[PDB]
């Protein structure tokens, strides 16, 4: 399908996230890694690499990035809001982040489902048993999943941080109140490279039902 | 007027068909997996050397290089015939991403390339057939109101040509509603494949049921054929486009070639054999010498090049 070069180019930017920091200092499973406070610092770098890609992949066209920032680590619900598992600050100079690793955590555990759903195969002794006859890169699909997961997680923070940088303070609170401003937007100048990011993917809603 | 190179596959894993490119890249169109259905790929010859360095570098599948000026279908088939030493070959495939603009190949089948893992194979004969085409109008009857044949010699050697393995094709451009009473005076439903009607004209193929008195089993001959051309002539070829579809309709799916035999030479567009018919309101008898033309032009291929 004309669809199919665009999964296969979907999945390509994926991958190319993330075999880089699946490398580059990796200890364990993102689960294990995040299981406890073993390297907070790890943690928050691992975080601040993926924000460091979001905005190269965003904003290419200059490769540079501020490399200085704050990280806060919290455990509580008041340390914490529903809804904003990262929030962006600063304090006289001193830009921050903070976050909540438990909920992630939390969130990080029901990816137990199976695909039983559509069609796909064409099942045929040509597509299979044909080629029955005739002629660590440990890796899983759940995996995937729940890196897919986090990183559609971060574009949400990554989007807010931009916007917060660019029109102060006041936009960001308002922004807060009201992400109206995301609804419904891929217009922008060409240097966002809006096509990279992944709203334009997929697509939900609720029905509000009884 | 180009030179022209094509991929050979490795794994015939389908086999006989071919594929047309407007890019090296277009691979990227076709993706995983995909490549493995497809026996070979024409591709017009690299302006820049990089790419045929690339080519020659790729390791993937065989290849082939040479010059076809000829920009002509049977022609080219021929030489790709020459080149991979076969008789027989299959459709050309075609995607949504259009085609290069060869468009000098207009009038052939097109293949919708997802299609061809659904094509299905047919029992219509053992072996890879050749094709004959015949008209009606001034061919072979007698061109009194009731007709002959020209010969019993020729009635009974039209079923013999089964003997062959080769197929027998009729277009009548006459009006569909006599042919039923010319084969009920004559019938050779017993000695004859494929029956068609009313192609006698061209008409404005632009976006802007039958057997009811007698259970023929005959359809609706459908007005499908494209103007085509779009220009100011007179002509009503054959189409090869519509004998394909109803052949493979019929599943018929691969053959060693197709010849015509029509009082028309213009409607022959680069058709393998042309037999102007001569015209005759009396049995001429002649048709000794049309056998040899059609016996030899058949044994082209046995030196496995039809010269």
């Amino acid at each position: 399908s004309l669809e199919s070069y665009e999964t296969l180019k979907i999945k390509l930017a994926l991958s190319k996230y993330m075999a880089m920091l699946s490398t580059l200092e990796m200890t364990q499973p993102l689960l294990e890694i995040f299981r406890n406070k073993a390297d907070t610092r790890q943690i928050a770098a691992v975080v601040f690499s993926t924000l460091a890609f979001i905005h190269n992949r965003f904003h290419p066209l200059v490769t540079n990035f501020t490399n200085k920032m704050e990280f806060v680590v919290t455990e509580t619900n008041d340390t914490s809001i529903p809804g904003e598992p990262i929030l962006f600050t600063e304090n006289e100079g001193v830009l921050l982040c903070s976050v909540d690793r438990p909920s992630i955590v939390k969130m990080l555990s029901r990816e137990f489902d199976t695909e039983a759903l559509v069609n796909f195969e064409n099942d045929n002794c040509n597509v299979r048993i044909a080629k029955t006859f005739g002629a660590d890169f440990s890796i899983t699909e759940v995996e995937a999943t729940q890196y897919l997961t986090l990183l559609l997680t971060v574009e949400h923070a990554y989007l807010h941080y931009y916007i917060f940088k660019n029109y102060g303070v006041f936009e960001y609170c308002k922004s807060l109140t009201d992400h109206s401003l995301f609804t419904n937007k891929l217009r922008s100048t060409m240097s966002t490279k809006t096509s990279n990011l992944l709203l334009s993917k997929f697509k939900f809603t609720i029905e509000d039902f009884d | 007027q180009s030179k022209w190179i094509c991929l050979r596959l490795n794994d015939a894993i389908i086999k006989r068909h071919v594929l047309v490119l407007s890019e090296y890249a277009d691979l990227k169109y076709l993706g995983f997996e995909k490549y493995k259905f497809f026996e070979y790929v024409i591709f017009q010859f690299c302006n820049d050397p990089q790419l045929c360095k690339i080519i020659e570098n790729n390791y993937n599948y065989c290849m082939q290089i040479f010059k076809a000026p000829a920009d002509d279908m049977r022609d080219i088939r021929h030489n790709i015939k020459r080149a991979f030493k076969t008789p027989v070959l299959g459709h050309m495939c075609v995607l949504s991403n259009k085609p290069p603009m060869y468009s000098f190949l207009k009038e052939w089948f097109l293949l919708p390339h997802y299609k061809v893992v659904s094509l299905k194979s047919e029992s219509l004969t053992w072996g890879f057939p050749h094709v004959v085409v015949f008209d009606l109008d001034s061919t072979l009857i007698t061109e009194e109101e009731q007709v002959e044949i020209r010969d019993p010699f020729v009635y009974d050697s039209l079923q013999e040509l089964h003997e062959m393995g080769c197929v027998l094709v009729l277009w009548s451009y006459g009006s569909r509603d006599h042919v039923a009473h010319s084969m009920r005076d004559v019938d050779l439903e017993g000695y004859f494949d494929i029956i068609i009607s009313e192609g006698s004209t061209v008409q404005e193929e632009r976006s802007d049921i039958v057997d009811y008195n007698l259970k023929k089993r005959f359809i609706e001959n459908k007005f499908v054929f494209d103007i085509h051309n779009h220009r100011s002539d007179n002509n009503i070829p054959k189409s090869p486009k519509i004998v394909i579809k109803y052949l493979s309709d019929k599943n018929v799916n691969f053959f060693k070639s197709i010849t015509l035999v029509d009082d028309l030479p213009t409607n022959n567009y680069a058709y393998d054999f042309y037999v102007k018919v001569k015209r005759c309101p009396t049995p001429v008898q002649d048709w000794e010498h049309y056998h040899n033309e059609i016996i030899q032009n058949i044994m082209d291929y046995e030196q496995y090049f039809i010269k």
